Order: C-alpha cells, then structure tokens, then sequence
DNA sequence: ATCATACTAAACGTAGACAAGTTGGCCTGATGTATATATCTGACACGTGCCTGGAGACTAGGGAGTAATCCCCTTGGCGGTTAAAACGCGGGGGACAGCGCGTACGTGCGTTTAAGCGGTGCTAGAGCTGTCTACGACCAATTGATTCCCTGGTATCAGCAAGTACAGTGCCCTGCTGACAGAGCAGGAGACACAA
DNA sequence: TTGTGTCTCCTGCTCTGTCAGCAGGGCACTGTACTTGCTGATACCAGGGAATCAATTGGTCGTAGACAGCTCTAGCACCGCTTAAACGCACGTACGCGCTGTCCCCCGCGTTTTAACCGCCAAGGGGATTACTCCCTAGTCTCCAGGCACGTGTCAGATATATACATCAGGCCAACTTGTCTACGTTTAGTATGAT
C-alpha cells in the first residue's frame, strides 16, 4: 500500500497563481505556507471555541468566527477579513 | 536654628519601603475610572462598567505599570545611572516586544 | 457626559508611586508623559478586546469577566475577580 | 597682665611633665594653662588654633589611642623622650637645633 | 593673528586666582569670553597647557596632562 | 430519481480554499459540540485572504530580488516588512529565512 | 437486588477534591471525545497537591506576619518566594499581592565617614 | 418565584485543603477567590495540553497518560516529580479500592 | 559511543558569525562562554519537551513533529518542518 | 607594507554579509553531536531524524540571533559598541529567563 | 697740565626673519562587491490512475431565538470633610562632557583539523493492517453532596493614643598643612677708648 | 700723638606664631516607623434547614485501541579524499573605563487650592430567568470526482569565469601657527678734543 497526507498546497498554489501568475513557489516555501495556513485555523478555531464556550452555547457559529477574527487580527487585517468572510458566507447563502 | 530637612534620596528610600510593604491601590479611582469611561468611548458609545471590571482593569494596569518600571530600572541602571529617563523606557518596552 | 482628557488625571504623585513601588530612586521630569502614554496604550488595548467581548454576547455593561478574559487573551492573566 | 614668655612647646611640655603620670591631654592642657595665667582669657581662637598647629607640626609629640575608650572626646599625646632637654638654660623663647625625625 | 595662546593662557589664570587652580574648562570659557576660535583650537590649548606645565611657569593642582586644575607657579 | 451534479462549497462561496476539508477539520477538531454551516465557509474566506496577502507580498519581494520562484528568504522578507503581518507574525521562526539587513546608526562608520 | 452503599469517587481516591466534578468538567470542556475513568482522578490528585504546595507556603508567609487568615498578599509572598511556583505563576498577576520588597544594591546610601554638612559640589 | 442560578466553586475543597495542612490557619473571601481563579487556570492548562496529546497521536480517549504527560509538560521539575507520584498513587489507590 | 564536551564545537568563529547576523560589530572575549551556556539552556528545554511528546507516542525516534510541537510550546513557533 | 584594514570596516563587511544571507551558521556536525549528547540525558539509545535536527539547529539559530539583536541594543543604551556578558544577562532578565 | 664731554665700539634689550611642527584635502593603488555571459542539472510543473472523503437527499430532536417579567446593580445627585494634588523655592549631587591610558579585541597570515561529500552496508524501528476484547458512552432510578439563607456567637482586623527604638543629619572638637609674618642668636664691621 | 683690642650696630639663618582651609569622628538632637494597649466594627465560621441537582449504581452495547505480525524506510556506522573552516600567533589602535569638573534638574519641604472620598437617597436600565416553539445541524446511506501518489520533461537557479566600479586606506602637497636666531635701538667703555 501507500500513505496518503492531505495538505493546502494545491488551494495555495491557486491563490499563487490569483495573485501573481507568472510566479512560482518552491516546496519549502509551499511547506512554511502550508504550517502558515495551519496555524491560523488552530488559532482563529481556538479562540471561537473559547468564545462559545464563554457564552454558554454549543455551536460554532460565523459569527464566533467573526469576534475571533476581530481579536486575533490587527486593525486593518481584521477589517479586510471580515469584510471578505461577510461577503463568502453572503454569497454561499444566496447562492445556495 | 534651621530646620530639619532630610538629604536627597532618603526620603525616596523611604517611599520605596512604604510602598513595597504596601498592596492598596496608588492611582486615585475616580480619576482612572473617568479615564476608562472615556477610553472605552471610542469602541462603543453609552457602554455601562461594572465596578468590579473597572476595578479590575485599575488591578491589571497598576501591576503592568510596577512590572514596566522594574524592568526600566534595571535598564536605568545598566547604563550607570540612577535616574530613569524615557529612553531608558523605551529599551525595556523595545526587549520586551511591546514596541 | 462627554469625557475630555482624563488621561492628566494620571497625575505626578501617582506615577511618583508606582515607580517608587518599583523600587525607583530618583525619577527624570519626562516620566510621566511618557508613562502616561504607555498606560493609554496598554488601556486602550485591554479596553478594545473587552469590549469586544462584551459586544459579541450583546450585552451593554462590561463586566468583570470580560476584562478577565481580555487580559488573558493579552498574556496577563488576573487573578481574584473570577474565572 | 602681660604675656608669658614662654613659647608654647615649652607650655605643652611643662604640663605634660608636670602630670603625675607624665601625661596630659588637650582639655587638660586647657585647665592648666586657665589655672595658672590669667592672662590667656581672650584671644581664645587665636591661641587655641595656634597650640593645636604646633601640636600637629612639632615632632617633639607623638599621639596615643586610648584601649578601652576612655571618657573620650579627643585623643592622646606622649611627649617624645628622645628629645629631652630643648628650652633648658633659660632659653624658653626659641629653641636652637630642634628635634627632628629625620 | 594676535598674541600667542600661551599668553592668554597666563592671562586666564592669573584673571581669577581662586583658592585652587582654575580648571580647563574654566579656562576654556575665560577664552571664549576673551574672544578665540577654541572650537577648533583645543589641541593648540592642551599642547599650550603642557608646554607651560614642562616649563614650570604653570603648576598642576590634581589631573594629569589637560586634566585637572592649574594655579600659577610659586613666583 | 438520479441526483444532481455535486458542486463542491467552495464553489458556491466563491472561494479557492476547501470548505468541506475545513469543516472536517472543525468538526473533528474537538472545538465544540456543533458547527453551523456558515462557521466553515467564513474562515476558509480569511484563511484564503491572510495566505493572498501574504503570496501578494512575497511575490513583490521575489520580482524584487529577480527571482521567479518565491523562496523562504522572501516569505521571511514580505512578513517582517508589513507591519500587520509582522504583528501578526511576530513571535514565529520562519525557516532558511534570514533577518532584515539593518545596522544601528552608531556602528556607521564616523565620516 | 439492594444497591450498595454510595461511595464517592473521591474517597475511593482518598482525595479532598471532587473527582466528580472533574470529570464532568473534562466531558464538557471539549477537550476529547472520550474521557478515561483514571483521567479525573489524576487531574484532581494534581490539582489538590498543587492546592497543598501554596497552601502551606501561604500560611507560612502569614504566621511569619503574625496573621492568622491568608491574604492575597500572603499568596503574592509565597507564589513569588518559591522559585518553582514563579516559574509556574510567572506570568500572573495577584489582585491586591503587591510585590516582593527589593532594592537594587546601588541605590542604597554610600556611606562616608565626614560627618560635616552637605553640601553642593 | 424567581430564583438565581446556583454557582459551582471550589472553595469547600480549598477549605478542606487548607485545615489539613494548617489547621489553626483561616483564609479570607479574597483569597479564596484567588484560590478559585488558580486552580481554575491550572486545570484548564493540563486540559488542553492533555487534549492536544491526544490529538496528535490520533487517540480520540483523555486518559491518566495522557494528563500525566501534560504534568510533566507543565510543571517544573520538582513539581512535576511530585505532581506525578501523587497522581499515580491516587490512581493506583483508586483501582485498587474500585 | 559516549559524548562528554561538544559544547565546544561551537566554536569562537560560530558564534561571531551569529553574532555578526545580529548586527553586532565588536564583541567582548567573556561572550562566547555566556553564548554557550545560553544554548546548552534553550537547548536542554525544547530537547526534554520534544524527548517527552517521543516518550508519550512509545517511539524511540525523535521526529520533527515532537520538535515543532516541543518549540510551539516554548512559545517560539517554527515555520518550514510540517504542521 | 601589505594592505591592513582598519578594525571595524571588515567586521561591518561580515554584518552585510551575513544578513543577507539564509544558510545555517554552526558548523552541522557538531550540533548534531551536541544534540544528542544534551538528550542522552532525558533518555539513553534515543535516535532523531535528521529533519528533526535541521529544525533544532534553525530554533537554536534563530533564537541567538534574536537574542544578539537585543544585546547590541542594550550595549548601545550603555553608550559602548562592543557587547559583554552583563547585556546579554540584561536582556534575558528583561525577556524574562 | 688735568678734567669732562662727544664720537665710536661693544654689551644689553627688544622686534622681526627664518625654519620646524600641525592640520586639512586631493590623488592613487588594493580590494571587495556587483554585474555580465555560458553551461548544466535537478527541482519544479504538468499529466495519469484511483480511492476515499465530500456532496445529495432525508429525518429527528434539541439548541437557540423571542417574549415577558423582575429585581438587582448601575448611574446620577447632594453635601461635608480633609486627603491629596498643585505650586513655589532653595540647593545638593548626579548626569553629562572632556581628557588620559593601556590593554583587549580586530585584522591578517600560516598551519592544523575535521567538516563535508560520496559511496557501501546493515538493521532498528516506524508505519501499516487485522482481531477482538475491555473500556467508555448512554439511560433510569436513587440519594446525598453542594449551595443558599438565616442566626448567634466569636475572632479578627482597623483605627487611635502613647511609648520606644532605630536611624539620619550635623554641631563642634580635634588633627593636619600651606603660607604669611616675626622674635633669637651666630658672625662680620664701625665706633670707643687704651698702651707706648 | 697713633695702632690696636673690645663694645655695639648691621647682616642673615633658625626657629616660632598665626590665618585660613580641609577632614575624621564622638555624640546630641530630630524624625519616623514599630510595638503595645484599648475600643468598636465586621468578616469569618458553625449549626440548622430547605432546595436541587447532579454524582453514584446497575445494566447494555458499540468501537478504540492494545496486541501480533509483516514490510521496507531511513537512521546509523564506516571509509576515503578534498579543502574550507578553525586555531594559534603577531601587531597595533581605538575603545572601555577611571578621574575631574560643572551646573542644571530633581528632591525635600511649606503653603494653598481642589477635587477625591464617604454617606445617603432615588430611579430605572438592563442582565437573568422562564416558557414556548421552530428550524438548523448531527446522523445515515449512496455515490462519484477531487485530491494525492507516482512518473516524466525542461528551464531557472547554481556554478564558473571574466570585467567594472565603489570604497578604504595611505601618502604627499599646501596652509596656519610657534620656537629659534638675528638686526636696530639704548646704554656704557675707550679715545680725541674743548674747557679751565
């Protein structure tokens, strides 16, 4: 048999590619991206866990994800983040 | 005769060990309170504070304020001086990451 | 009810104490506008995730918790006012 | 009243000599003089920085401490035996050959 | 051109006379006060202070070389 | 009768990110009880914005050192440029990346 | 058949801390999906050692100041006197603690041996 | 009518804790808040880094392993040694007693 | 198969290097004993954590996991070696 | 006479150099032979993947250099250039080791 | 004939010419870095097979939203007390600047060392799959531990008055020195008065 | 009537008194924190009770993981050769550290201003609790295509070589300032000439 491990990289490249197409990555670049993308998830998971866990609900909602966002990032970062997840949860619903 | 006047530094002494035995409060609690009001006025309009929360807040910026001070002189200090002066402040701001 | 420039409230003899707690001999005369600036910094960043805390279970009164939970997510845990 | 003639070193040595124990120190040397010239009541500063210079430069005098403190309040002076005779025959006002260490 | 350093120097300590010597930066500002270029003539002054110091028409009081105080000599 | 054509979340969002892996990950992740359905698609949005910002600028510094393949060296450059990211960023090792060329104004040599 | 008598956790444990509520607290804090039977009892046999240690230097720290009720104070004293604690607790703040009474050596007086007034340089 | 939500502390335990170990000895509300807080902190520390253990062996059960690797984790070296055998002593004890 | 004293392998041009990197233009002879006894610390701290995370999982190999995870710890998150 | 620069211009050289660049300073070897000496304490016949190393040696770099930065910092307030064990013990005092 | 007085020569004092020391700026050689061009190789990017994990469809139930109510804690106001802050002023000593020096550290050269690279060989141990059994989730009924409130009683702590102990500051005596001034006494020369 | 011995004045060395300053230390006075005692306030603790809610016991059932066995990956050991880095030493300078001096900044203390603190009262805004309901997310099954492993081509970065250019450091020329020597003016000695 062979193993099998999942990864960010194709997801990534895509963006790479979005923003700069005539760019490439190398592999060690691809894997600090990669622990980059891993670590933002752990944080931005771990402070919504905490946020719904201090309000005394079960679910994870976008809007624990909204306050998460709004404490880890900085001002501008924060701002452009959110505007961008308002506008990916808005159009997966119309769209949907 | 002239009257008693103690020497500078002594009475500084003195303030230190007073204030090292000591755990109340130093900063006036309607003054800061005011200042938090007016802090918070700026991220949402009309909020309301516990008083345990402005107590809190007061707690957490004493011991900030004491920690910071160690450290500036220490770094005061090193320099071979007694004096803390800003610069001395902002080299223990800038090690501990704050700047 | 409108608040002006409370931060001089911080006076001389306040700053005096707190760094002679800190075991500060002898203090230079631009301390303080230099402490008073930190301790606005350090305020507004407390105050800024408190509230936002506050502002997520839609309530109008901080309370006590949230500046708790502000400061711990800061690194400066507290101790005494719950939690 | 008028001046004794006597120059100060052969003061400080008469009074140290005269003690029964050969010894004598500055509040003591103050009581005699008082004592015995009446002469001495003014000019009090004056003389008094003038004995205390001659004390501290004349080599004819060496200091003592004192073991188990004393009363205090100032030190002790043993007149030098090497010495001996300075203002003997007369000549009270200014010693010829005087003693010296080196 | 004018007189040489050496003079004013002299000049400078003998002005004031205090108890103990005149320093260098007493000296300093005498010359200043006086009128002189000594922002770029501090070597000319050290160099004139220690000329005068090896001829012995000036005494030095504690320093050593620029340092210190300077009285003027015994006669 | 048959079913419809699958489209993936991500699609429907308009994101390049998997919300179906991030929802996965979510889930297992032991973060809490439930996960509602927007909570993936919101943070595959910011995760896909952070990763966009952050190739935007390492791609600018890799043209500027003329390279065609972004190397840690330019990740290490494009973070500690930024002050947000910097920020963001600021307690993290970066690997093979270097430090930002700067010298105290006093070890200048005295000209 | 009767049930037995109830015995709780903890006193099978002999512990003072609730085993208990602990594990109810491990179930529903969101730390795993599964919680083992043994998993409570060595968290709380941690916790109440833990709980013991300050305990006793606190107490220490007040008979040494002639007082008969810990403080916060008292608990300040102690966390920061014992070096293990501090590194545990090195990054807290104890409401009304104070801190740990210390002079840097050279902002102490130099002493002299003239006894005449001061005055200015 | 109207009651208020019962809220669950420690403070009974920390009590318990405290006359074993100076039975003369009292302790004020404040401290006692204090106390709360700290073991609070403590347990929720050894939680996560049980839960990340867990996690990253890909073992989906919390068990007396896994909090005694958080132990030696967290605490320093006295600590943890003497954090470890009272923990393995309660548990053995309680296996043993079950 | 013993190793005794190869904290002198880093040797007085290693340092001076990493110091070099860190903008340092003039070091003193007493750096590079402090400098080894820095590393010997940190380096004792994240090898007991990553030889633990090697203990917990019942292996004998200490892979770069346990050191990412041992360093994410410390507080010093790494970039470049998975996770 | 043979060309001789003065001290400092080839030390500012060495910091150009090396800031510039990305590869490991420490000779690999022997960090691999002082790695394992340091965890044959916590556990004997241990073994490490050579990844494992890598991102050791890159911690440990990492962390002097970040340290050294702060110690020319505090060599500069005290108005010297050249840094002394009593910086370096400021500025961990100050970080908090 | 003998003296002083003026012209000239040589000693003495002072102003100016000469040569030596110091600083600044420009020119030239050496050296490291930066740039340009050719070769090549292995690391990236793209293509194919597949399999497992995400999407479609449906159901169940409980978590979350909304409305009503209550009473608790926040806000605001008033007045008096006095503790703290603000201001002013004298002066001590500490920060800062300048100079000196000596030795610690930087640069450079020759020799020694072992790190680095490549290749060979072996095997401990990571990594996976398959069994199956003990362990943990879940539910229902029992009950007992934990929380909240009230009472009586107590210990403890806080505040104020009085005495004590410790320590800080500086008077005032005593001791030591540089420098200016002044009495004694040895030795040499003018005046007094004697011997021949 | 004069040479000569002794008396008395003039000279200078030796030693002393005196003005002022600085420094060492015994001990008096002052101030402030600590200790003791008492009074009043309140914060803790113990007992009792009711509420309540959740921990325990007993039983069933599903699957997480311990254990066994096999594959083959990569961690480890060794050897040989090349050469880049490390080490040791020589030489010189510039940087750290000590010392001195000064004068402005902060400390200490007295006096006035002021706004904090305490106690009390009142109103009502919003947090907390309770009940109902509905629709959103977990659970299950089916199915297929998205992402991952493997394989292969090529061109972007690495290496090597040559050439250019910027920078560093030393040497030398030119300008400013000071030490040493020399010539003009003043004054005294030598010789010619006028006065008496």
């Amino acid at each position: 048999k062979r193993s099998r491990k999942e990864s960010y990289s194709i997801y990534v490249y895509k963006v790479l590619k979005q923003v700069h197409p005539d760019t490439g990555i190398s592999s060690k670049a691809m894997g600090i991206m990669n622990s980059f993308v891993n670590d933002i998830f752990e944080r931005i998971a771990g402070e919504a866990s905490r946020l719904a866990h201090y309000n005394k609900r079960s679910t994870i909602t976008s809007r624990e994800i909204q306050t998460a966002v709004r404490l880890l990032l900085p001002g501008e970062l924060a701002k452009h983040a959110v505007s961008e997840g308002t506008k990916a949860v808005t159009k997966y619903t119309s769209a949907k | 005769k002239k009257p008693h006047r103690y020497r500078p530094g002594t009475v500084a002494l003195r303030e230190i060990r007073r204030y090292q035995k000591s755990t109340e409060l130093l900063i006036r609690k309607l003054p800061f309170q005011r200042l938090v009001r007016e802090i918070a006025q700026d991220f949402k309009t009309d909020l309301r504070f516990q008083s345990s929360a402005v107590m809190a807040l007061q707690e957490a910026c004493e011991a900030y304020l004491v920690g910071l001070f160690e450290d500036t002189n220490l770094c005061a200090i090193h320099a071979k001086r007694v004096t803390i002066m800003p610069k001395d402040i902002q080299l223990a701001r800038r090690i501990r990451g704050e700047r | 009810k409108v608040l002006r420039d409370n931060i001089q409230g911080i006076t001389k003899p306040a700053i005096r104490r707190l760094a002679r707690r800190g075991g500060v001999k002898r203090i230079s005369g631009l301390i303080y506008e230099e402490t008073r600036g930190v301790l606005k910094v350090f305020l507004e960043n407390v105050i800024r995730d408190a509230v936002t805390y506050t502002e997520h279970a839609k309530r109008k009164t901080v309370t006590a918790m949230d500046v708790v939970y502000a400061l711990k997510r800061q690194g400066r845990t507290l101790y005494g006012f719950g939690g | 009243h008028a001046k004794p003639p006597y120059s100060y070193i052969s003061l400080i040595t008469m009074a140290i000599q005269q003690a029964p124990s050969k010894m004598l120190t500055l509040s003591e040397i103050y009581q005699w003089i008082m004592d015995l010239f009446p002469y001495y009541r003014q000019n009090q500063q004056r003389w008094q920085n003038s004995i205390r210079h001659s004390l501290s430069f004349n080599d004819c005098f060496v200091k003592v401490a004192r073991s188990p403190d004393k009363p205090g309040k100032g030190s002790y002076w043993t007149l030098h035996p090497d010495s001996g005779n300075m203002f003997e025959n007369g000549c009270y006002l200014r010693r010829q050959k005087r003693f010296k260490c080196e | 051109s004018g007189p040489p350093v050496s003079e004013l120097i002299t000049k400078a300590v003998a002005a004031s006379k205090e108890r103990s010597g005149v320093s260098l930066a007493a000296l300093k500002k005498a010359l200043a006060a006086a009128g002189y270029d000594v922002e770029k003539n501090n070597s000319r002054i050290k160099l004139g202070l220690k000329s005068l110091v090896s001829k012995g028409t000036l005494v030095q009081t504690k320093g050593t070389g620029a340092s210190g105080s300077f009285k003027l000599n015994k006669k | 009768k048959a079913r419809a054509k699958a489209k993936t979340r991500s699609s429907r969002a308009g994101l390049q990110f998997p919300v179906g892996r991030v929802h996965r990950l979510l889930r297992k992740g032991n973060y809490s009880e439930r996960v509602g359905a927007g909570a993936p698609v919101y943070l595959a949005a910011v995760l896909e914005y952070l990763t966009a910002e952050i190739l935007e600028l390492a791609g600018n510094a890799a043209r500027d050192n003329k390279k065609t393949r972004i190397i840690p060296r330019h990740l290490q450059l494009a973070i500690r440029n930024d002050e947000e990211l910097n920020k963001l960023l600021g307690r993290v090792t970066i690997a093979q990346g270097g430090v930002l060329p700067n010298i105290q104004a006093v070890l200048l040599p005295k000209k």
